[PDB]
RNA sequence: UCGA
DNA sequence: GCATCCGTGAGTCGAGGGTAATAAGCACAATTTAACACTTTTGTCAAG
DNA sequence: CTTGACAAAAGTGTTAAATTGTGCTATACTGGGAGCTGTCACGGATGC
């Protein structure tokens, strides 16, 4: 609705990335070797990156357009188009902050 | 600048690092899900054993590993020997790795990219040719303009709606006179964009009148085979088509083959009489 | 077959050291551009076929269909807004089907969409 | 992947415009329909 | 225009007892002329039956009305001992080349 | 080549202002299908076929051979964006 | 008929060709050599060094291996898609040395693929090949100083990973230092444990004069070899505590462990005799009595030394040499491998000793196959070296097997090749091919085998050259290396041999590569033939000595390219080598013995030979290759005759009677033929497609598999829920394509079945299905139909499925089908063209054969190639091979011109005289005289000096006939034209590339995963990408909404191909785009490295690309 | 061929250097357009039509 | 690893 | 300042062919999922 | 279109059968390991 001339590329802080991500994730893993559904807090989950199913809910309780972006009561994932696991991030809360290496092995190390 | 020592670590959407299984049973996933995986898995046992009260020796070892893993998902191999797949040489990677380098998501996926609605074939001396004129293949040039078809055949009874068309063209190529001269009627006035590999001066890419003819090849004019650099030992062309009436009047007007005469290096015109006919002209 | 692990999407190709995997992979998760205006067509040209049917039954057949509130309604609901028994509208929508069947052997327009 | 700053594109020539006759003077017309308004 | 065989499937399989394959034989089959006696015949079909140890040739076919063969010595094919060959054709008459991938 | 090509550079200073109108003017040739055309009977442009000879279907085209006669009229700012269209597609379906 | 020119006759016929494939894997073999009397090195070395494993304690020791039966023929491992291989049985014995507990048990290590006849080994059922490898021997070496203008640099290198290099360069301070791995440490402190001290260095180290000083440091030649060994210890790695025991069990191994530390025997050997000393192992030290000897730095000290002393005999060796480089043969790569893998399998031994039961293991429980069947697994299917054999026609695969590549693992790479690797040494000559090399960027990287060249045990290649003493021919051949031949003088094969003397007192001869005018008495060596000096394909070319290096390169490139015809005829004109090639390809079928043929059945060629016993022949005709090229022998045997044995019985695709045939030979008439043959090239006499010339046959593989998914399983059937009864036609029962039929593209091969993945039609769609009622069943159509730009015919069928006998199908999938597909493709518009001697070019128009430029008899011309192409290729081979086939049609007979020995001006145009004499003949004697027409032409000819005036038209068209220019008459309108015209008999060949396989075009189809952009190439049926210079080329012409569109609507926008595709079908213009997708997959990757990426409008306020998706 | 088949390579490393150079002049001069139809500047160059011959 |  | 070390590149489109490999083991609590007995709707039929 | 009688589809509750997660083994075991070379030009940080 707006036309774009201006791009800008900055540093994000912690809280930004937090304001990003749906969800930690923590179980490190893919999908279970039998249902192929993305596990419970693991990389692919639906619950937070959205529904591999247009529309229709994880569980299946959801199915349809009709009820739109309302979440669900037994996985809690939202309805809405598929298309959301392509630009929805998640995070990762450090026990110990780490350094993004970026800055540490650049050429005129910023830090540094 | 405290930002740079970084807490919550962005992580990348599903889609954007897919895994999915391919036909036979398989399956395949992105090196940046393992390397996530390495990262958030130290992390969590650095947790446990680190509000267990665990000795400082092994909490402040894990406390490298765990910067060692999320430089390995940030920048890989930028310290040390690069993280690999167990058994395997090559590398994981990572978020910069993608960036960066000469298929990097900006050479590769951006600053040039596939297109629809276009191909290529072996190229062929186009002596009927007039400069602007190209000879097209008819089966290329039909599954090429097969949306402009469709709607011409929308238009000139021969199936009742886009749909009967489309089905009558995929299965049974029966080409029947009436969608041989049909593609011609959306055809004829636009011209399609002709590309000879490598592209150096810009006229490695000239406006052509695409002309329905048989066989395989592509007809292209003797003179601007010059310009293009190439020649028939085999050498290949590909074939590009503007779609919106402004591309296809950029293409027709500043484009065009025949409208492109002098030389935008020296000046000094481009296309002239060249080889055979020099020789002819001379004698 | 449980036992294998998935492959990487980054593995190389024969001589080439530039060619990668994944690039092979296409997506079929996402509609085809021939699939959205295959679909809009469908849409459209059953709403064409349908407005040649009776106010009610019409409606009644998108209803039962879910084009309506995108959800089936059983004959007790068809019937509990309309005030009739769930058999009138069982034959309501027999009918109606079969009165579009007489049209669609005609026109032939939709008589493609057979998979 | 937006219009480049060159060419046609060009916020030179980019913002020309183009009338028929009879259209032209249809909304020529209408700049005075607004004076009575 | 056409040929048939009964151990033959394609232009390809091998013939017992023939020395030549299908292609190959094809390949001495449009180098026969015959000659169309009568003004009003549009096709033809010719019938082969050789077996044993003979060489065959256009002149082994069977001979029929308003046909006829102005070069029996062209070879066809070899046959070796017990090689047994049945054999059919269909000639039509034309102008100029025209392919056998242009003609069903 | 293009019919008109020469005297067409030599009526905008930039080759690309003429582009730009020969595009938006093929895209309003496209709009009301033909029927706001500037050009008579015989100034129609049309292509031969075997069927019958009717008027090119190309608009591109039509555009070219349209401002060839300069019946038509272009520049920066013009007129309102808003009334253009407004009494565009009221004056033809 | 037949003729033959040239004087030089070889002495030696060319040993078989495929011998370095084969002969050197056997040496690494030693199958059918008892297990007492194998020679220890290849297979044994990579045993015998594995030996014995040592670590209450035990021995392992070897004994022997078995060489097992194959489990499967040649052909079934192809059709199962299984490797060929055998079991290789290793026998070996368990022995305790304190218990004095001896158990022996033979063992089982794994399966070893085994080489064909050919020397072509089958991998996963498609018959793979490995190439020679090249890189310098080991041993040691001096150079000049790179750095240093002064003396030189010394080196010291063993096989590829079996040690490090070993650098010692005098630093200039006046002071030496060693440097070894990337570190720097004086020699000084090195013989302190190799038992040289303070006194034993200084001693003949003042021989040199000036450098004995180098060596002195008076800090480290006090302490001894104990306490120094610790020291270069703390510096080499130090990555862990300075122990003293850490220093005996690490260094220790970098030299005296000849496992680690593998020096080649021909570097062994080599520096052993140009160190003018000798070496006991493969080491560079000994391990003895707690200390070490040394053999080696000794020696390499006392030679760099004697260089930098300037000394007589002692000097820099050249590093590109062919004497200092060596080949990898086969069998030296699968020791390579071996000895690897029974390394890992060695440390497997390790710590299964450590555990489990001590008291009682036989050393069954003791050997595994993994780390072994691995090692070898992975070399054959993945090595750079291993690769798809070339099946395109015999002489592809021939020369394939032939070629040596400076690439690969242990090679080099494309980054690090210089003018060094790439250019031709003095010493290449009759070793390596000056000529034939890819074009692309491996040119000089990829060589091949000359002709007469041979590699032996040690790597080292030589050349055949005949001894001559005191003007005399010796009959003696030898096989000389780079160096040996560097000793003497070598002359030329086309010297001037007077009948066993030398004739003339000048004599061609060089030293090193150095050519020289050489009296009749310093001459000591002349080579074999001149044919040494080229490979196979360049030796392929006649009249080579007329055509550039270039175009000679790519002719005999081409050769490679080349493809069976139907029709295929032997050259007219050919060097005579083609004899051989047929037979060393073993292409075709010979008699083994004298033999005579009982029956000819193109199956089977059955012949009883003189022993009494009928052995019969089967053949192959019309089976696949790797190419598609068909592989076909047609037997040229009659019912029965005698056969001596050699005697040929079958034909090869590219062979003619036992003469290499890879295109036709047709007329060419050079000449400018309206313009059609602009830019070389090609038109061609629609005749041709009459006579069946230059028509191919290609066949095709067409695999399906149909698994059990986790939704359900899969199956082969005919049945389909909406399938249209016509479609199944030509599916017989099971669902599969009968032999024999007609499938064009879209037609379905072979049926699948498969359960949907389900969820429920759209409301509009399940409407739909209500007015039909047709119900969609669980199961639909998976089927594999035949690619579009292909089809054809059916030759076969190849069925299997899981549980059926001699077959272990993937785990979780059922059935498998392969159908063969062949199609018989006639020569196309736009088909690639060439001759020997390296002229492309495609077809272009091909022309009725009413009009063609014709001559006086009526036969018009096949080609019609354009002279243009000539004189800046400078190849005037193809001019002399058109001048003798001229001759050639007349005279009836080919003719046989080796590479530098043969035809001539006077001879060639002696042939044209007769051809000529024959032809006006004929033409007075048919009752004809001269045409008016060709009176037009002699005319203007006489004008111009063409031929002599005053002579009768007789003798102006004879001396314009021998010219190779004759008259011609234009076939579109009869008027001659107003010049003679050169035309003849060209070998022609048809090469791979034909239009119906490169061409292609899409309009929608598949996209990537990652971004939405389609998928480049024919294969996944994408379309075209726009390079980044393309775009640069529609910057430059300034448009904008065409690049625009390229960047978006038509590459990765998501609604923007859609809304356009709608716009196009409705007959609208296309909208404008908005997001390019793989952008913002841009933007939320830079954001996964936490870079915050904003698209602000104008005012700088936050616009969301993301369109309301991930806003939160 | 010693030399030949050099001059051969010699084009090969050349044909690629090329790029190397294209690419980053494309990658300088890219944002050059003609924007004003004059700058208006007074400043300008000569161009000597003669050209000094050395050591004659 | 070939085609241009 | 002057030698050395680390970092970054290096040409364009295609054509293909593609995928190897696991030495801990057992007992039991915790859920999860397939099994199954019987309920409430839903769809269909006959006659009105 | 309506009223009642019924088969089949779909529901709902308890249970049998799998699948999955957790724990412990007490003779004494106490610092890994694999290495790989035949670039090349340049630009900046770092060290003499
Ligand atoms: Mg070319
Ligand atoms: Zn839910």
């Amino acid at each position: 609705k707006k036309e774009v001339r201006k791009v800008r590329i900055a540093l994000a802080s912690p809280e930004k990335i937090r304001s990003w991500s749906y969800g930690e994730v923590e179980k490190p893993e893919t999908i279970n070797y039998r249902t192929l559904k993305p596990e419970r807090d693991g990389l692919f989950d639906e619950r937070i990156f959205g529904p591999i199913k247009d529309y229709e809910c994880a569980c299946g309780k959801y199915k349809r357009q009709r009820f739109e972006g309302k979440v669900c009561e037994r996985c809690g994932v939202e309805v809405t188009r598929s298309i959301v696991r392509r630009y929805r991030m998640g995070h990762i809360e450090l026990a110990t902050p780490a350094a993004h290496i970026w800055f540490v092995k650049d050429v005129p190390s910023k830090i540094g | 600048p405290e930002w740079m020592i970084l807490e919550a670590v962005p992580v990348l959407p599903p889609d954007l690092r897919p895994m999915v299984q391919v036909d036979g049973g398989r399956f395949a996933t992105s090196d940046l899900n393992d390397l996530y995986r390495r990262l958030i898995n130290r992390n969590n046992r650095l947790k446990k054993l680190l509000a267990q009260g665990a000795p400082e020796i092994i909490i402040r070892n894990e406390k490298r590993m765990l910067q060692e893993a999320v430089d390995a998902v940030i920048d890989n191999g930028r310290r040390g020997s690069p993280v690999t797949n167990p058994g395997s040489e090559r590398p994981l990677r990572s978020l910069t790795d993608i960036l960066s380098g000469k298929q990097g998501r900006f050479r590769q996926n951006l600053l040039g990219k596939r297109v629809d609605y276009s191909g290529r074939s072996v190229i062929v001396v186009g002596p009927q040719l007039k400069l602007h004129q190209c000879g097209l293949p008819k089966r290329m040039a039909l599954e090429l303009f097969k949306p402009f078809l469709l709607k011409k055949m929308e238009e000139k009874a021969f199936a009742p709606n886009v749909k009967a068309a489309r089905r009558m063209l995929e299965r049974q190529r029966d080409i029947k006179d009436e969608v041989w001269d049909a593609l011609e009627e959306v055809i004829h006035g636009k011209v399609v964009l002709l590309n000879r590999a490598p592209t150096l001066h810009r006229l490695g890419i000239q406006a052509f009148q695409p002309v329905l003819v048989e066989g395989q090849s592509i007809q292209l004019h003797p003179l601007v085979c010059e310009a293009f650099n190439a020649d028939f030992d085999g050498d290949q062309m590909a074939v590009h088509v503007p779609l919106s009436s402004f591309a296809q009047a950029e293409a027709r007007i500043q484009m065009l083959s025949a409208h492109n005469l002098l030389s935008p290096a020296s000046g000094e015109p481009l296309a002239k009489p060249s080889r055979d006919i020099i020789l002819g002209l001379y004698y | 077959k449980i036992a294998q692990e998935p492959v990487s999407l980054e593995t190389p190709i024969g001589d080439e050291k530039d060619s990668f995997y994944g690039d092979f992979i296409p997506d079929e998760n996402l509609p085809s551009p021939v699939e959205a205006a295959a679909q809009s067509l469908l849409s459209e040209e059953l709403e064409k076929a349908l407005s040649k049917l009776s106010e009610r039954e019409a409606m009644v057949l998108k209803l039962r269909k879910g084009l309506i509130d995108g959800r089936e309604h059983t004959l007790e609901e068809v019937g509990a807004y309309f005030g009739v028994t769930r058999e009138r509208i069982r034959q309501i929508e027999n009918k109606a089907l079969r009165k579009l069947k007489y049209h669609e052997s005609r026109t032939r327009k939709l008589r493609d969409f057979l998979e | 992947g937006r219009l480049i700053p060159a060419g046609t594109g060009s916020d030179f020539v980019r913002f020309t415009q183009v009338v028929d006759q009879r259209t032209l003077k249809a909304i020529e017309e209408a700049r005075k329909e607004a004076v009575e308004a | 225009t056409s040929v048939y065989i009964e151990d033959v499937l394609h232009e390809f399989s091998t013939i017992p007892g023939v020395k030549e394959d299908v292609v190959e034989i094809i390949l001495n089959l449009k180098e026969l002329v015959v000659r169309f006696l009568d003004p009003k015949m549009a096709s033809t079909t010719l019938i082969l039956r050789a077996e044993g140890p003979k060489e065959v040739r256009a002149g082994d076919f069977t001979p029929s009305a308003d046909v006829e063969i102005m070069n029996p010595d062209l070879h066809i094919a070899t046959l070796e001992e017990g090689g047994k060959l049945y054999m059919e054709v269909r000639v039509d008459r034309g102008v100029g080349y025209v392919p056998a991938e242009r003609h069903g | 080549a293009e019919p008109g090509i020469d005297k067409l550079f030599g009526m905008v200073d930039s080759k690309y202002r003429l582009t730009v109108v020969v595009a938006k003017r093929a895209q309003q040739l496209l709009r009301h299908r033909f029927k706001n055309t500037v050009l008579e009977p015989e100034e129609r442009p049309k292509m031969r076929t075997l069927e019958g000879l009717y008027d090119d279907p190309n608009a591109v085209t039509w555009a070219m051979k349209e401002l060839l006669t300069g019946r038509l009229f272009f520049g920066e700012n013009l007129v309102p964006e808003d009334r253009l269209q407004k009494e565009m597609e009221r004056l033809y379906p | 008929e037949i003729k033959r020119f040239g004087r030089i006759r070889e002495v030696i016929p060319l040993p078989p060709l495929t011998e370095i494939q084969v002969e050197s894997y056997k040496k690494a073999l030693q199958a059918d050599v008892p297990p007492e009397k194998r020679e220890n090195v290849g297979i044994q070395a990579a045993f015998k060094e594995t030996f014995p494993i040592e670590e209450g304690g035990l021995v392992l020791d070897f004994l022997e291996y078995r060489i097992g039966d194959p489990p499967f023929s040649q052909d079934e491992c192809r059709e199962k898609d299984l490797t060929y291989q055998a079991p290789l049985y290793a026998r070996l014995q368990l022995i305790h040395k304190d218990t004095g507990l001896i158990k022996e048990d033979e063992v089982f290590l794994g399966h070893l693929p085994l080489m064909t006849e050919d020397g072509s080994f089958i991998i996963n059922g498609a018959d793979r090949v490995i190439v020679s490898q090249i890189h310098r021997s080991p041993g040691v070496y001096f150079t000049p100083d790179p750095a240093r203008p002064g003396r030189y640099i010394a080196s010291i290198i063993p096989l590829p990973k079996r040690g490090p290099w070993i650098d010692l360069e005098v630093e200039a301070s006046g002071v030496v230092t060693m440097k070894v791995n990337k570190r720097k440490f004086p020699l000084v402190l090195l013989l302190r444990v190799l038992g040289y001290d303070q006194e034993t260095l200084v001693r003949e180290l003042s021989a040199y004069g000036d450098l004995v000083q180098g060596l002195l440091d008076e800090a480290v030649l006090a302490m001894r070899p104990e306490e120094a060994m610790v020291r270069l210890f703390t510096l080499l790695r130090p990555g862990d505590p300075p122990k003293k025991d850490k220093a005996l069990a690490y260094l220790f191994g970098l030299l005296a462990d000849p496992k680690r530390y593998d020096l080649g025997e021909a570097g062994r050997y080599k520096a052993e005799e140009k160190l003018g000393v000798g070496l006991s192992g493969r080491t560079l030290v000994r391990f003895e009595d707690g200390e070490f000897k040394d053999e080696v730095f000794l020696p390499t000290l006392r030679y760099l030394f004697a260089l930098t002393a300037g000394v007589p005999g002692h000097e820099v060796d050249d590093i590109d040499h062919l004497g200092n480089r060596r080949i990898r043969t086969v069998g030296e790569l699968m020791a390579d491998q071996f000895r690897v893998g029974l390394a890992r399998l060695a440390r497997g031994v390790r710590e299964r000793m450590v555990m489990g039961s001590p008291d009682t293991l036989t050393p069954a429980k003791l050997v595994n196959s993994r780390p072994l069947e691995a090692a070898l697994r992975e070399f054959f299917s993945r090595s750079q070296l291993s690769q798809f054999k070339d099946e395109t026609n015999p002489l592809s695969s021939l020369r394939h097997k032939r070629r040596i590549s400076a690439l690969g693992p242990g090679g080099l790479t494309r980054e690090r090749a210089g003018f060094d690797v790439r250019d031709v040494h003095r010493t290449h000559y009759g070793r390596i091919c000056p000529v034939e090399t890819p074009e692309g960027a491996n040119i000089g990287l990829i060589t091949s085998l000359a002709a007469y060249a041979r590699v032996d045990a040690l790597g080292f290649i030589r050349t055949p050259y005949r001894r001559v003493k005191n003007g005399v021919v010796t009959e003696e051949v030898v096989y000389m290396t780079a160096s040996e031949e560097d000793r003497y003088t070598i002359a030329q094969a086309n010297t001037p041999l007077e009948g066993d003397r030398i004739a003339t007192d000048r004599v061609v001869a060089r030293r090193r590569g150095e050519p020289v005018i050489v009296a009749p008495e310093e001459v000591e060596f002349m080579d074999v033939s001149p044919k040494q000096v080229f490979s196979l394909n360049t030796n392929l070319i006649p009249f080579l000595e007329h055509d550039d290096a270039n175009r000679a390169l790519m002719g005999s490139n081409m050769q490679t390219q080349a493809v069976p015809l139907i029709r295929a005829q032997a050259p007219v004109v050919m060097t005579g080598l083609e004899e051989r090639v047929v037979r060393d390809s073993l292409a075709a079928l010979y008699a083994e013995e004298d033999g005579e043929v009982v029956k000819v059945d193109g199956t089977r060629i059955a012949v009883r030979y003189e022993d009494g016993r009928l052995v019969e022949h089967p053949l192959r005709r019309y089976a696949r290759s790797n190419q598609g090229t068909a592989f076909d022998q047609r037997p040229r045997v009659r019912v029965g005759q005698r056969v001596k044995k050699g005697d040929l019985l079958a034909d090869g695709p590219a062979s003619e009677e036992g003469f290499l045939a890879l295109g036709q030979n047709v007329l060419v008439a050079i000449m400018p033929f309206d313009g059609y043959n602009f830019e070389d090239a090609i038109v061609i006499s629609e005749e041709l497609l009459k006579r069946d010339f230059y028509t191919s046959i290609h066949i095709e593989r067409y695999e399906i598999e149909a698994r059990d998914t986790k939704l359900g399983p899969e199956r082969i059937t005919r049945d389909i829920p909406h399938l249209s009864e016509a479609a199944l036609r030509d599916l017989d029962e099971e669902g599969i394509v009968r032999i024999g039929a007609e499938v064009k593209p879209g037609d379905i091969l072979v049926g699948r079945t498969s359960f949907k993945g389900e969820q429920e039609p759209s409301p509009e769609e399940r409407l739909l299905r209500s007015i039909f009622g047709e119900k969609a069943r669980d199961v639909k159509d998976t089927s594999l139909r035949v690619p579009p730009g292909e089809g054809g015919i059916v030759v076969g069928r190849l069925r299997l499925r899981r549980g059926d006998p001699g077959v272990e199908l993937k785990p979780g999938v059922r059935e498998v089908v392969r159908v063969f597909v062949a199609q018989k493709r006639k020569l196309q518009v736009g088909d690639k063209l060439a001759n020997r001697h390296g002229n492309k070019g495609v077809v272009a128009k091909i022309l009725p054969v009413e009009d063609m430029p014709h001559l006086p008899d009526g036969t018009p011309v096949d080609v019609i190639l354009n002279p243009l192409g000539v004189p800046s290729r400078m190849n005037l081979g193809q001019i002399l091979e058109t001048h003798l086939g001229l001759a050639g049609y007349f005279l009836g007979q080919r003719y046989i011109s080796p590479v530098f020995d043969g035809a001539t001006e006077p001879e060639i145009k002696e042939l044209l005289a007769e051809a000529f004499n024959l032809y006006f003949g004929k033409r007075q004697g048919e009752g004809f005289g001269v045409d008016k027409r060709e009176k037009e032409v002699l005319a203007r000819a006489e004008k111009l000096g063409l031929v002599s005036p005053g002579k009768s038209p007789e003798e102006q068209l004879k001396e314009l006939f021998d010219l190779g220019k004759v008259v011609l008459y234009d076939g579109r309108t009869g008027e001659p034209f107003e010049g003679p015209i050169v035309v003849g008999q060209m070998f022609i060949m048809k090469l791979y590339h034909m239009v119906e396989d490169k061409m292609h075009a899409r309009s929608t189809g598949p996209y990537s995963l990652i971004t939405q952009q389609p998928l480049g190439g024919k294969a996944q049926f994408g379309g075209q990408r726009f390079g980044e210079m393309e775009v640069w080329a529609l910057e430059a012409y300034g448009a904008a909404h065409t690049l625009q569109e390229m960047l978006t609507i038509k590459s990765d926008d998501i609604e923007g191909r859609n809304a356009a595709y709608q716009a196009i079908i409705k007959g609208e213009d296309v909208p404008e785009p908005s997001v390019p997708e793989s952008f913002r997959v841009l933007v939320k990757e830079l954001q996964a490295l936490a870079l915050d990426v904003q698209t602000l409008d104008e005012k700088d306020n936050p616009v969301d690309i993301f369109e309301g998706l991930a806003s939160k | 061929s010693h030399g030949a088949r050099k001059g051969g390579a010699d084009t090969a490393l050349r044909t690629a250097d090329s790029g190397y150079l294209t690419r980053k002049l494309v990658d300088v001069a890219h944002e050059i357009v003609v924007r004003e139809a004059d700058c208006g500047t007074t400043n300008y160059i000569s161009v000597p039509l003669f050209q000094m011959d050395e050591v004659t």
